[PDB]
C-alpha cells in the first residue's frame, strides 16, 4: 500500500475455517504407545529467512539466554510438564522477575497505562 | 412387565432355547435388545424383561 | 481445591500452608507431631526457603491461629523417584516447635494391618488446602475442604496413561470438577471414620484438576505406613 | 405398511445335495428324496417362485418389515396336513399354528394343522415392537417351522428364513439401503431317520448340500455384506463356524469365529476384503468329520467401483516392524512336568523313553522356537517362561499394527502358520506368494524343512476389540500342513488383537498383573503327527501304535493345561491388591462346555463380574480378575466331570510381604 515503501494492506474478503485434533499422527511417526509428562529435547533451529535480511537474532529463538542456553531443566512453573510425579498440583505459587523475557507493556503519554 | 432370571448349572452342556408362543423378550443392559428366544447356557445367569 | 467449600475453624488441624521465601504457600502442608510436617517429595524442587504458617485460615489476610513454624530437615524417600510417580512424600522436620492448638492436631497413623483392611476399603476420602477453586479457578483464598471418592483399580489404569502402581489410587470424579488442584500440592487428603480423619493420601500427579475422565493421582498411606513411622523416626 | 400376499406351498422333494447333477448327469445320492419343503410361489400360486441354488434346501426367505400384515397363503401342496409357526411374533390364535392344549377354538385350531392341498392365508400384522430395536443392526432374525411334527418335520424339511427388518431401511427385494449385499447362512444335521422316508442319514448338511459341497459364492471386493447366520438342527449341534479371513459384528461385538449351537439365528457384518477365494468350515469335531466347506469368492470387482475411502492414517505412529523370528523347530516334550520343565528347552533331550513322571515322554512336538537372530541358531528369546508348556509367544498387537514372521523348518516336516482369528485382518497379499493356499489364498509355503521364508503381517484400523469388548482381545494361531494331527501334536500357538494405548509392545497396561493363559486344550500323542516316533520308538511299549487299547486311546490323550498336565502343575500365588488381567483360551476339543470359578474371587466381564465362567471350544476370552481375598483359593471348575476334574490351581493371596522402601 502506499506511503511506507513495502507496507501491507488486506483486501477484505472472507477466510474458512479448520480443524487439527482430529487428525492422529500422519507422516510424525514418533512413538507407538502414550505419554504426556516427563520428556526433554535438544535439538537446532530451521530459519524462514535470509540471514542477510534479519542479521542477528534469526537461528536463536525459542530460548532464554539464562534457562534453556544451558539447555537445563529449570524452576517449578515449567516443572509442571517435566516433572513425572507431577502434573495437576506444582503451584509454584509464584512468578518471579523475568518469567517472561519475550513480552513487552506499553506505555503513552497518557497516565501511565497500556494500550494493545 | 415381569422380569426374567432363568439360570442353567453346569452339567453337560443342557442348552434349551425356551421358545414362546406368540412372545417377545427384552434384553436388560446397556443395549437394551429385543429377542425372541434364547438359548439356556449352561454355567450362565440370564435376566430379562417380558 | 476444585469447587468445594471452606475448611471451618478447627476442621483441617494437621492441614498447613507450607509459606515459602515470600510466605505464600508454594505446597499443601500436613501437620504429624510437635515438630513435623508432611508433604510430598516434589515439594522439595520447589523452594528458595520455606517456613510452615500453621493455623492459616486465609491468603488474604492474618484470621487467627498463624504461628510460622520453620522446616528444620526434609526427609526424602532414597527410593524417591519422580519417574515411580511413587514415594513422593518428604517429612518436614521442623524447628520452630509445633504449638497444638485451635486448627493444630495431626493426623497419626493406625494400625497397618487395619488400615490396609478400612482406609483404602472407604467410600469416599476429603482433600483440603488453599488450592486451586476450579480446575484452573484462582488459588482458594480460604481454606477450602472437598470430598472425593474412591476409584477402582481398573478405572485408574484405563483412565491413566501412565503406570497406576501397587499403591497410587485414583479418587475424584469421572466428569465432575471437584478435586485437588494446583494449591494442594502435598494438600493433605484424609479419610473420615468415626469423626477421627485419616489420611488416605495425597494427589501426586494427574491429566489437569478433575479432568473428564481424569482423576487424582493419590499415594497409598497404608503401603508406607512403616516407610511413614521410620521417617518419623528419621532425621 | 404394505400388505404382504405371500404365497408358498410344502412339496416333497428328491433333492440331490449335489451342487449340479455335473458330467455324469442322473441322481444317485443319500436317500434323502421326497423333501418337503415349503416354496413361494407367483401370486394366487401361478408357479413357484425360482429357489437360489445356493438356497437348495433353504425357503422363502421372508423379509418384513415393522407395521405389515403379511397375508402368506400356504397352500399345503405336500400331501400330509400341515402347519406353519412363528417364533418371535405376538400372533393371534387364528392364525397361531400351533396345536396343543390352549383350550381354543376350531377356528384358532385349523392353522395348527392346515389340510393338504389347501391354501390357508397366514396373516399377522407387524408392529413396532416386532422390529430391530434401538443398537440393534437394521434387520433382525426369526424362523417360522412346522409345528405339526417338531421333530419329523425339519429333518424332512419344511424350513424358510425369516427375517425382519427396520422401516426405510428395507428395499422392496429386502435388502438393506445401506447394505451392498445380504447373506443367509444356513447349516444342518439332516437325519432321515426322523423324516418321512426312513435311513440312517448322519451325513451333514450346510444348507441345502452335503459335507461341503457347495456351490461356490462370489462377493465383489468392498461388498457391505448384512449377513444371517442361522443355525438349526435336531439334536444339541454346535456350529463354530470361523470366517477365515473376515470379522463380523454381532450385538456391536467383533470376533472372527462365529460359534453358534443348534436353533441359532444371527445377522452381522462385513465390508468384503481385498481378493481371493475363501472358504469357512465349523470347528465342531463332528464337523470336522464332514466338510461344512462354504468356499467364498473374495474378488476386487471392477463393476463395483472400489471406494477407497482411505480415511485412515497409513503410517509408523504405533507401529514398528516387530519382526518375530518364530522358526519352528522339533522339540522334545513332556506332558507333564513332574521335574521343573520349565525356561523353555536348553537341557533338550534329557529323557529315558517313557510316558510317565520325569523326561521320558518325548512327545516329539515342533515348537514355535521364538527367534531374534536372523539365522535362527541361537534361540535369542529365552524369557521368564517359568511354569510355562508349549505356548506360543503372546504378540502384544495393538490395532492397525505391523509385525514380521520367518520361518525356518528344523522339523522333518513341512510347517506353516495359521493365524485363526487374526486372518481377518488383510493378509500379506500373495500373486506370487500363493503357495499351496488350496485356491483360498492362504499364504502356507508349508516351510520344508532347513528352508526359510517370510511373513509381511500388518493389521487396518478396524479391530476386534471395542468398547463392547475388552482392551486385548485373545486370537490365536496353528499350522496348516494337518490341523488335526498337528493340533494333536505341538503346533499351537496365541498372540493378542490389542485396543491399547500405553503398551509400546512391552505391556498392555503394565499396572495390573498380565498372566493370562488358560488353554485345558486334549492331547492325543495316538492322534498326534509324530505318532509314529513319539508313541512307538520312545515309549516302554512295543511300536504299535496302540489305538486299540485298554485306556492308550485314553492314555495318548489328556486334557493337559497349558503343555502341563492338571496333575503335575504347581499352585498359583500372588499378592493382595493386585489385579490379573487374563486372556484365556478354550480351545481343546471338550465336547462339553467348563466352568471355571474362583473360590472367593470374582470374574470381570465388561461390567458384570461372573465368579463362575462357562468356557466355548476354540475361542479366547480376555478379562481381568479382583482378586480380593487372601491366602490360597481354587481355580476350579464347577462342571467338575471326571473327564477334566481336577481343575484346581491354589493361587496364593497375601499382604504384599516386601516392605520395600529400603529401610
Ligand atoms: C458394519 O460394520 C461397521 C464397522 O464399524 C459397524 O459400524 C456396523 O455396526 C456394521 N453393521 C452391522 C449391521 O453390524
Ligand atoms: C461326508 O459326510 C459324512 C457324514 O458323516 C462324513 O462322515 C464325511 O467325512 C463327509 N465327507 C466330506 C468330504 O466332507
Amino acid at each position: 500500500v502506499a506511503g511506507k515503501p513495502g507496507d501491507f494492506g488486506y483486501c477484505d474478503l472472507n477466510y474458512c475455517e479448520e480443524a487439527v485434533e482430529e487428525e492422529t499422527g500422519d507422516g510424525l511417526d514418533e512413538d507407538s504407545d502414550r505419554a504426556i509428562e516427563g520428556r526433554t529435547a535438544t535439538s537446532e533451529y530451521q530459519t524462514f529467512f535470509n540471514p542477510r535480511t534479519f542479521g542477528s537474532g534469526e537461528a536463536d529463538c525459542g530460548l532464554r539466554p539464562l534457562f534453556e542456553k544451558k539447555s537445563l531443566e529449570d524452576k517449578t512453573e515449567r516443572e509442571l510438564l517435566e516433572s513425572y510425579i507431577d502434573g495437576r498440583i506444582v503451584e509454584g505459587s509464584d512468578a518471579e522477575i523475568g518469567m517472561s523475557p519475550w513480552q513487552v507493556m506499553l506505555f503513552r503519554k497518557s497516565p501511565q497505562e497500556l494500550l494493545c | 412387565w415381569v422380569r426374567l432370571h432363568l439360570l442353567n448349572i453346569g452339567g453337560s452342556q443342557d442348552i434349551h432355547v425356551v421358545h414362546f408362543h406368540g412372545q417377545t423378550l427384552l434384553e436388560n443392559g446397556n443395549k437394551q435388545h429385543q429377542l425372541g428366544v434364547w438359548p439356556l447356557l449352561p454355567g450362565s445367569f440370564k435376566t430379562l424383561e417380558m | 481445591i476444585v469447587g468445594g467449600q471452606e475448611c471451618k475453624d478447627g476442621e483441617c488441624p494437621w492441614q498447613a500452608l507450607l509459606i515459602n521465601e515470600e510466605n505464600e504457600g508454594f505446597c499443601g502442608g500436613t501437620i504429624l507431631s510437635e515438630f513435623y510436617i508432611l508433604t510430598a517429595a516434589h515439594c522439595l524442587y520447589q523452594a528458595k526457603r520455606f517456613k510452615v504458617r500453621v493455623g492459616d485460615r486465609n491468603t488474604e489476610q492474618e484470621e487467627g491461629g498463624e504461628a510460622v513454624h520453620e522446616v528444620e530437615v526434609v526427609i526424602k524417600h532414597n527410593r524417591f523417584t519422580k519417574e515411580t510417580y511413587d514415594f513422593d512424600i518428604a517429612v518436614l522436620r521442623l524447628k520452630t516447635p509445633i504449638t497444638f492448638r485451635m486448627n493444630v492436631a495431626p493426623a497419626c497413623l493406625p494400625e497397618r494391618d487395619w488400615a490396609e483392611s478400612t482406609l483404602m476399603t472407604q467410600k469416599t476420602g476429603i482433600v483440603s488446602g488453599f488450592g486451586r477453586t476450579h480446575e484452573k479457578g484462582r488459588q482458594s483464598t480460604r481454606l477450602k475442604m472437598l470430598e472425593v471418592p474412591y476409584v477402582d483399580r481398573n478405572s485408574c489404569k484405563l483412565s491413566s496413561s501412565f503406570i497406576i502402581t501397587q499403591n497410587m489410587f485414583c479418587a475424584g470424579y469421572d466428569t465432575k470438577q471437584e478435586d485437588a488442584c494446583q494449591g494442594d500440592a502435598g494438600g493433605p487428603h484424609v479419610t473420615r471414620f468415626k469423626d477421627t480423619y485419616f489420611v488416605t493420601g495425597i494427589v501426586s500427579w494427574g491429566e489437569g484438576c478433575a479432568r473428564k475422565g481424569k482423576y487424582g493421582i493419590y499415594t497409598k498411606v497404608t503401603a508406607f505406613l512403616k516407610w511413614i513411622d521410620r521417617s518419623m523416626k528419621t532425621r | 405398511a404394505q400388505l404382504r400376499q405371500f404365497y408358498v406351498a410344502a412339496q416333497g422333494i428328491s433333492w440331490s445335495y449335489r451342487p449340479e447333477p455335473t458330467n455324469s448327469s442322473l441322481n444317485l445320492s443319500v436317500t434323502s428324496f421326497k423333501k418337503i419343503v415349503y416354496r413361494e410361489y407367483e401370486p394366487y400360486f401361478k408357479k413357484e417362485k425360482p429357489q437360489s441354488t445356493i438356497s437348495g434346501l433353504l425357503g422363502p426367505t421372508l423379509y418384513a418389515e415393522v407395521g405389515d400384515i403379511i397375508k402368506v397363503h400356504f397352500k399345503n401342496k405336500a400331501d400330509k396336513p400341515l402347519s406353519i409357526h412363528p417364533q418371535g411374533i405376538r400372533y393371534s390364535k387364528l392364525s397361531e399354528g400351533a396345536s396343543y392344549l390352549d383350550h381354543t377354538f376350531p377356528a384358532e385350531k385349523m392353522d395348527d394343522a392346515v389340510a393338504p392341498g389347501r391354501e390357508y392365508t397366514y396373516e399377522w400384522s407387524i408392529s413396532e415392537d416386532s422390529g430391530p430395536t434401538h443398537d440393534d443392526p437394521p434387520c433382525l432374525t426369526h424362523i417360522y417351522y412346522s409345528h405339526e411334527n417338531l421333530i419329523e418335520d425339519f429333518n424332512s424339511g419344511l424350513i424358510g428364513p425369516l427375517l425382519i427388518c427396520k422401516k426405510g431401511t428395507l428395499t422392496e427385494g429386502g435388502t438393506q439401503k445401506t447394505f451392498d449385499k445380504q447373506i443367509v447362512l444356513l447349516f444342518a444335521v439332516f437325519d432321515e431317520s426322523k423324516s418321512w422316508s426312513q435311513s440312517s442319514s448322519l451325513m451333514y448338511t450346510v444348507n441345502g448340500y452335503v459335507n461341503g459341497t457347495m456351490p461356490d459364492i462370489t462377493v465383489c471386493a468392498h461388498d457391505h455384506i448384512s449377513w444371517h447366520l442361522l443355525g438349526m438342527s435336531s439334536g444339541p449341534e454346535l456350529f463354530s463356524i470361523h470366517f477365515n479371513g473376515q470379522v463380523l459384528e454381532q450385538n456391536h461385538h467383533k470376533v472372527s469365529a462365529i460359534t453358534l449351537v443348534s436353533a441359532t439365528s444371527t445377522t452381522a457384518n462385513m465390508t468384503v476384503g481385498p481378493e481371493g477365494k475363501w472358504i469357512i468350515s465349523s470347528l465342531t469335531p463332528k464337523h470336522l468329520q464332514a466338510g461344512m466347506q462354504a468356499y467364498i469368492d473374495i474378488k476386487n470387482c471392477p463393476k463395483k467401483t472400489r471406494n477407497l475411502k482411505k480415511i485412515t492414517r497409513e503410517q509408523r505412529r504405533h507401529m514398528k516392524r516387530w519382526e518375530y523370528f518364530i522358526a519352528a523347530e522339533e522339540v522334545i516334550w513332556d506332558y507333564a512336568p513332574v521335574i521343573p520343565a520349565n525356561m523353555d528347552k536348553k537341557y533338550r533331550s534329557q529323557h529315558l523313553d517313557n510316558f510317565s513322571n520325569q523326561i521320558g515322554k518325548h512327545y516329539k512336538k515342533v515348537m514355535y522356537t521364538q527367534y531374534e537372530d536372523e539365522s535362527f541358531t541361537k534361540h535369542t528369546v529365552n524369557p521368564n517362561m517359568k511354569e510355562d508348556g508349549i505356548l506360543g509367544p503372546i504378540i502384544r498387537a495393538q490395532v492397525r499394527d505391523t509385525l514380521k514372521i520367518v520361518f525356518k523348518n528344523m522339523a522333518s516336516r513341512p510347517y506353516s502358520i495359521y493365524p485363526h482369528g487374526v486372518t481377518f485382518s488383510p493378509y500379506e497379499d500373495e500373486v506370487n506368494s500363493s503357495f499351496t493356499s488350496g485356491r483360498n489364498n492362504t499364504m502356507i509355503r508349508a516351510v520344508q524343512p532347513g528352508e526359510t521364508y517370510t511373513y509381511k503381517w500388518n493389521i487396518l484400523e478396524f479391530d476386534e476389540p471395542t468398547e463392547n469388548d475388552a482392551q486385548c482381545l485373545t486370537r490365536p494361531y496353528y499350522s496348516d500342513v494337518d490341523i488335526m494331527r498337528d493340533i494333536a501334536s505341538g503346533l499351537i500357538g496365541l498372540l493378542l488383537i490389542c485396543k491399547s494405548r500405553s503398551l509400546d509392545r512391552r505391556g498392555i497396561q503394565r499396572a495390573a498383573d498380565i498372566e493370562q493363559q488358560a488353554v485345558f486344550a486334549v492331547f492325543d500323542e495316538n492322534k498326534s503327527w509324530y505318532l509314529e516316533d513319539n508313541i512307538n520308538k520312545f515309549c516302554e511299549n512295543p511300536d504299535e501304535v496302540k489305538r486299540d487299547d485298554p485306556k492308550f486311546y485314553e492314555s495318548n490323550i489328556m486334557s493337559t493345561i497349558n503343555g502341563y498336565v492338571p496333575e503335575s502343575i504347581t499352585t498359583l500365588g500372588f499378592c493382595f491388591d493386585d489385579t490379573v488381567q487374563w486372556h484365556f483360551c478354550s480351545v481343546g476339543t471338550q465336547n462339553e462346555i467348563l466352568t471355571i470359578h474362583f473360590t472367593g474371587h470374582s470374574f470381570i466381564y465388561g461390567k458384570r463380574h461372573e465368579d463362575t465362567l462357562t468356557l466355548f471350544p476354540m475361542r479366547g476370552e480376555s478379562v481381568t480378575v479382583t482378586m480380593d481375598n487372601v491366602g490360597t483359593w481354587m481355580l476350579t471348575s464347577m462342571n467338575s466331570s471326571p473327564r477334566s476334574k481336577k481343575l484346581r490351581l491354589k493361587f496364593r493371596d497375601v499382604k504384599c510381604i516386601p516392605d520395600d522402601d529400603e529401610d
